[PDB]
RNA sequence: ACCAAAGCUAGCUCAACAUACUAAACAAAUACAAAAAUACACCAAAAUAAAAUAAAACAUUCACCUAACAUUAAAGUAUAGGAGAUAGAAAUUUUUAUCCUGACGCUAUAGAGAUAGUACCGUAAGGGAAAGAUGAAAGAAUAAAAUAAAAGUAAAAAAAAGCAAA
RNA sequence: ACGAGCUACCCAUGAGCAGUUUAAAAGAACCAACUCAUCUAUGUGGCAAAAUAGUGAGAAGACUUGUAGGUAGAGGUGAAAA
RNA sequence: CUCGCACACGCUUACAUCAGUAACUAAUAAUAUACUGAUAAUUAACAACCAAUAAACCAAAACAACACUAAAACGUUUAUUAAUUACAUUGUUAACCCAACACAGGAGUGCACCAAGGAAAGAUUAAAAGAAGUAAAAGGAACUCGGCAAACACAAACCCCGCCU
């Protein structure tokens, strides 16, 4: 449980960079844009997930179905082991059944 | 049944 | 996220503190102290 | 050092033999004819650029093999080292 | 030569000729009381007998009569401070005999100095003087000796 | 057991692991069993006449140096062709049929060092 | 009698038996040689 | 002439020796192929009397004298070797076009690689050589998957190496603020 | 490395207390 | 020849395969990297051998002569300016020879100062006309010599006596290269006289 | 007071883009018993996935299980199933180009096993680690400052009687 | 996939058995080297993950042993002790 | 007190000279073949690599005279071709290998039983209990499951089961 014994260096973290101030801007580019564009399109991350939204059992059936015939070997391994696991335990295991 | 346990040497390394 | 305990010295300290006055490891050692703080409650 | 001859040390049975037995009753030595080989040729030593080896073989091939054979004849005739020879 | 492909030799084909050597060979002293007419060289791992004879009567125009050569195994026994073995390289031994009774004995690279010996022996006594005169004066008891009264 | 990072040398098996050094071959096995050397295997070493070289090993160290221009095929052949091409053809008598007068070597197979099989070792 | 000395040690059969000429000879063993590389073992072989 | 493995017996004992330059590559060029044979033997002798005199401060346990000569003997030696080789290479470049001086052929061996194989110098044709017959330049169908295998490695190997030169340029921007 | 400025600060804190115990200023 | 050096390596003004650092940094240490800007070759305008003023220190506003730079950290060290006092001579019984030794300074902590109004100057680089690249002063407006240094070495070449192993100028210089279309091999057999007339046989090559 | 304790870095992880994918070294030697220049050959081979599990047993069956068609729906529908457990489409529909890419991921028992597939352990296939911390300068070690905070000891062995405390 | 460098059994290639009694080199007898391991006592985190001391059986044979090769697990090998 | 010398297999420098050992290895010191650093070393005659193609050829080794059965490895000559010309390459240390160890264990062959190898005891005292040995009055298995072990004995018989090695 022994803690430090100096100051850490203070971080001097500000709320008016470029990205702080620009958060989110468009985020009503629907509402205020005469429909075009979804807020789903400003989303940036993973192909398997812009716009989309599930537990880690139906997040990795997405991945598999999308992206599966990209992945590497120990990769895609893992992720059908995952998914394996995954069905076995919510469709056999739990309390509330 | 004859159940022996072989002993197990610690690393070298330690 | 990995969120990990920064204040485990002052609660064991806490509990460390009613047992100065104890015989023994009880007055050191967290896991013999507790027990012992308890029954002094 | 005698390594430097070149010479090698090896084991094994280390007999005196004068070219028969002890049982022998021509126990003494006339005369050994030795021929050369032809490893030891004049020819082979000139091209291995040793001129004055030639002699240098004849001696020491005369001088191992003669007392090699002499010595048998003495320790055939009953002298060693602490019964130094008489004749 | 080494690192090289030498031309395959077939009936009839012309003399191998190497025209500059690659082979680099170093003067040892003997570790051990050699005959006079003895010489020992460090040779690269890949030379010969007759490589080292025609090395030694061509380049040098040395009378040699008898080469042997062997091959001594350098250590792998110490370890590194990541436990790895470190080895030193195996290197070629080659005693040299000569020819017309000339008698090598190697000589004396480092002769000492007389005048190096003074001056090394001069030098000392300064230090020796030195040191006597910033030795701290026992009746005084550790008061420095700088500050006058 | 046995080590598996050591160099597999001669040094290290039976006495039937007998394997070479790295030293080329200077012949083959005779009749009786002797070996025969064949002189041509041998390395003739070809050393000049240092007697009267004007050079040694190391330069003054006030000699000026060059600007490096590494040598190339097209340097080497304006300097040892272009200046014949150039008179053969202002003469006129220039055949573009034969070039083996001007150094050129149609097949490297006659001539004694041969380049692209490299015979000479060094 | 007493064990743990199962191991004779001798060059020829642990060249004969675990040799890079060994391995090679034969299709499993150069899915050995092929593991142990992508590995990236030091020696794969004795 | 054996005394020619050591230097001048005047500067047996001396602590420094002085010595030129080395040889440069523009310098050798200028220089024709028997003065580049001849040097080649001149440094050669200066090389040896260099480990004669290195092996013997070893020996008697002494700091070598001035030990750059022999780095720059080594380095003159190295330049006339290029020149040499480049002159070799710009004529069979001329007379056949061959860039590398020894055949070889890109070949793919049985671990699926893809290697350069030199040739080597026999006696026999290839179909009728027992030694040669026996290998093998050409991959079983099983090799495909660690090819592949090898294949992503060096792909995350690189990957991870490009992100962690983009981390340690943004850690650089951020703890140095020029800008 | 334990994120974090809380502990940081506290443990300052309980240092000046042991400093304060062993050296009583005048 | 050249030492190699591990990446987690940390330069303290010592060669790195000197005895003193080898003893400062042992073969199995890795200390903490320190955050180093990245200045390249061509904008690495601080050169050794040029007068130098100090920006920050005990010694503000002195000017002092660059002795040696150090790529790796960004070092520049002057003689004689920023020093801290050290022992050299230490025996058992014995001490003296108390020498002030100097620290390295920073980029950002010395500018180079021009020799006109021995001012301090900002150093911008310019591509000149005449197809050199010559360091321009911003402040003044005046370009800066490029301050020759003696080499490490030790020798100049203006006073060199050549030794029984040395070529002399004239024979260096001396072209007598002829470029022909044969080989070192036989250039050198046709000068030697050797003849050879039989050839090589059929070589397999695979 | 010893033993000790605290650094912030090495580097990792997850995605996007991407040239289009077995890196650099390959002078010589490397499938003779690998790293051994050199002799009349022989070379090549395919034939289903199984089971652990679920059906509370287990026999027919048991999604993914190293074979491309992605997304919004039809739809968990038609169907297939000891018609049980479970499995499960299709016809037919939707999907606007590029930058805006970094981190409400870890900080040396964490993050890759990794300082490394190295030491070491096995005949072999194979398994597989721990170990870093001063400073602008150690070309400042008669070297300077912060904690002297875990368990274990010493400073300072104990005096009838007892879950050791109230 | 990897294992017959220990062990089970074969295939090649070698090697050992001294003295005494017997027309005997007789799967005879005494007893060495050598090979096994009957009984007892120590040892039981031991010298030893099976040993030491004494005492025992065989010791010209269905014998012991070196080197190298082969038989591989739904198997091998086995004078069957699973 | 007596397992020594060498070779083969195996380990690979642990071997040799000098120097140091505060600490690291020796289960402790002295110092050193076992730790540290520097420098050197194993030199071929012994051993390894070291002809094919057809033909004549039934007649054992065991002191081999001559035989037995279990029928037995080990060769010359003739004819055709075998580059032909000094010096090729490789193994040469050791107190060592396999057993986690500087382990009372496991290790092939030729020589002799010492002419070569070594030391059971760190220093005391002589409690109990324990291990090994020697001796013991009278008795002589009365001990014990059993004459197990031991003994100045080391002999003769009767059954069961397996013919015997
Ligand atoms: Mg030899
Ligand atoms: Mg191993
Ligand atoms: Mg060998
Ligand atoms: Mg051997
Ligand atoms: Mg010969
Ligand atoms: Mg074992
Ligand atoms: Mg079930
Ligand atoms: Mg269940
Ligand atoms: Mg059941
Ligand atoms: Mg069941
Ligand atoms: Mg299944
Ligand atoms: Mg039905
Ligand atoms: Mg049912
Ligand atoms: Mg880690
Ligand atoms: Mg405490
Ligand atoms: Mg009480
Ligand atoms: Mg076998
Ligand atoms: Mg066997
Ligand atoms: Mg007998
Ligand atoms: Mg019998
Ligand atoms: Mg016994
Ligand atoms: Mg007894
Ligand atoms: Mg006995
Ligand atoms: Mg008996
Ligand atoms: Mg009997
Ligand atoms: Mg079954
Ligand atoms: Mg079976
Ligand atoms: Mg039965
Ligand atoms: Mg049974
Ligand atoms: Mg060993
Ligand atoms: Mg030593
Ligand atoms: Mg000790
Ligand atoms: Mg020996
Ligand atoms: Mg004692
Ligand atoms: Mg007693
Ligand atoms: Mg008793
Ligand atoms: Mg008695
Ligand atoms: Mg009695
Ligand atoms: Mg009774
Ligand atoms: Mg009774
Ligand atoms: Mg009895
Ligand atoms: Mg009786
Ligand atoms: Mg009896
Ligand atoms: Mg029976
Ligand atoms: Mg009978």
């Amino acid at each position: 449980f022994h803690v430090r014994v100096t100051l850490p260096p203070r971080k001097v973290v500000d709320r008016w960079n470029e990205k702080r101030a620009m958060f989110g801007v468009y985020d009503n580019i629907g509402i205020l844009g005469n429909f075009e564009k979804h807020p789903k399109e400003l989303i940036k991350g993973p192909i398997w997930l812009r716009g989309w939204k599930g537990n880690e059992l139906q997040r990795c059936i997405r991945k598999k179905r999308m992206v599966g015939n990209r992945m590497f070997i120990d990769d895609l391994h893992n992720l059908n082991k995952r998914i394996s696991y995954l069905y076995k335990h919510f469709n056999r295991h739990g309390k509330y059944r | 049944k004859k159940r022996f346990t072989p002993p197990t040497y610690q690393p070298k390394y330690k | 996220l990995r969120s990990r305990v920064t204040d485990r010295y002052w609660r064991v300290q806490e509990v460390l503190k009613h047992a100065r006055h104890f015989r023994g490891r009880k007055n050191r050692c967290y896991r013999l102290a507790v027990r012992a703080v308890t029954r002094a409650f | 050092k005698p390594d430097k001859l070149p010479l090698f040390k090896r084991q094994y049975e280390n007999t005196i033999f004068i070219g028969s037995k002890t049982a022998d009753p021509l126990c003494y030595g006339h005369t050994q004819f030795h021929l050369l080989p032809d490893k030891l040729k004049r020819e082979k030593l000139l091209k291995q650029n040793c001129a004055d080896q030639i002699e240098v073989v004849f001696r020491a091939n005369a001088i191992a093999s003669l007392f090699a054979w002499t010595g048998a004849q003495a320790m055939y005739q009953g002298f060693w080292s602490e019964a130094d020879v008489t004749r | 030569a080494r690192n090289v492909l030498y031309p395959l030799y077939q009936l009839g084909n012309p003399q191998l000729r190497v025209f500059r050597t690659n082979f680099f060979i170093q003067l040892v002293r003997p570790g051990t009381a050699q005959p006079e007419d003895t010489v020992q060289f460090r040779i690269p791992m890949e030379m010969t007998r007759v490589d080292l004879r025609n090395y030694l009567e061509r380049i040098y125009n040395v009378p040699v009569a008898a080469v042997r050569t062997r091959v001594q195994y350098g250590s792998n026994r110490r370890r590194d401070h990541r436990n790895i073995r470190i080895k030193k390289p195996d290197y070629k031994v080659a005693y040299v005999q000569l020819a017309l009774g000339q008698t090598f004995t190697f000589p004396d690279l480092f002769p000492e100095r007389k005048g190096a010996s003074v001056d090394v022996d001069v030098r000392d006594q300064v230090l020796e003087d030195q040191r006597q005169k910033h030795s701290p004066d026992p009746r005084r008891g550790g008061v420095p000796g700088w500050f006058g009264l | 057991g046995a080590d598996r990072m050591s160099k597999w040398t001669s040094k290290r098996g039976p006495r039937t692991f007998c394997k070479g050094r790295g030293a080329k071959g200077t012949g083959f096995h005779g009749r009786d069993g002797k070996f025969v050397q064949i002189k041509e295997m041998i390395p003739e070493l070809v050393v000049p006449e240092l007697a009267g070289f004007k050079l040694k090993p190391y330069v003054n160290y006030r000699a000026p140096e060059g600007t490096d221009t590494p040598l190339t095929a097209k340097q080497l052949f304006l300097e040892t062709a272009a200046p014949a091409i150039e008179k053969d053809f202002k003469a006129g008598t220039f055949d573009p049929e034969h070039l083996e007068k001007y150094g050129f070597e149609p097949t490297q197979e006659g001539k004694l060092f041969q380049l692209y099989p490299k015979n000479f070792p060094r | 009698k007493a064990r743990g000395n199962e191991y004779q040690p001798s060059n020829i059969k642990r060249k004969h038996k675990h040799g890079w000429v060994r391995r090679l000879r034969t299709p499993t063993g150069v899915q050995v040689i092929l593991r142990r590389m992508h590995k990236g073992r030091k020696s794969l072989s004795h | 002439g054996l005394e020619e493995f050591f230097d001048d017996p005047k500067n047996w004992g001396e602590e420094k020796v002085k010595s030129g330059a080395s040889w440069t590559c523009q310098q050798l060029r200028n220089k024709s192929n028997e003065d580049l044979h001849k040097l080649w033997y001149v440094l050669l002798k200066e090389r040896n009397m260099l480990l004669t005199l290195e092996q013997e401060a070893k020996r008697q346990r002494l700091p070598m004298p001035s030990p750059e000569r022999l780095e720059k003997v080594v380095d003159s030696m190295d330049a006339l070797d290029k020149v040499v080789q480049e002159r070799e290479d710009a004529l069979r470049l001329l007379q056949t076009g061959q860039e590398k001086a020894r055949p070889g052929a890109w070949r793919r061996d049985i671990f699926g690689r893809i290697i350069w194989h030199k040739f080597k110098q026999w006696p026999i044709p290839w179909y009728l050589n027992k030694k040669y017959n026996r290998k093998r330049f050409f991959a079983m169908p099983y090799v495909e998957r660690f090819v592949r295998m090898r294949i992503e490695k060096q792909a995350r190997i690189k990957a991870r190496k490009r992100s962690l030169e983009r981390k340690k340029e943004k850690f650089l921007q951020e703890k140095f603020p020029h800008l | 490395a334990k994120k974090g400025f809380r502990a940081a600060y506290r443990f300052q804190k309980e240092l000046e207390r042991w400093r304060l115990l062993r050296c009583p200023p005048p | 020849s050249k030492v190699t050096l591990p990446p987690n390596y940390r330069y303290g003004m010592s060669r790195p395969g000197s005895l003193s650092d080898k003893r400062k940094n042992p073969p199995g240490t890795r200390r903490r990297r320190v955050p180093v800007e990245p200045i390249s070759d061509e904008d690495w305008h601080l050169f050794c051998g040029d007068k130098v003023e100090i920006l920050e220190g005990k010694d503000a506003g002195k000017q002092g002569k660059v002795v040696q730079v150090i790529r790796q950290r960004n070092w520049v060290v002057v003689e004689g300016l920023n020093t801290h006092y050290r022992y050299v001579g230490k025996t058992v019984d014995y001490r003296g020879t108390m020498i002030p030794s100097e620290a390295p300074l920073l980029h950002n902590q010395v500018k180079l100062v021009d020799p006109t109004d021995r001012k301090p100057t900002d150093v911008e680089w310019r591509f000149t006309e005449a197809g050199e690249r010559v360091r321009v002063s911003t402040r003044s407006g005046r370009i800066i010599p490029k301050p020759e240094f003696p080499r490490a070495d030790g020798i100049v070449p203006e006073t060199w006596i050549d030794g029984p192993k040395d070529t002399s100028v004239e024979d260096a210089l001396e072209k007598t290269y002829v470029p022909r279309l044969k080989t070192l091999e036989e250039e050198v057999m046709e000068a030697m006289g050797i003849q050879e007339t039989r050839r090589h046989k059929k070589v397999y090559w695979y």
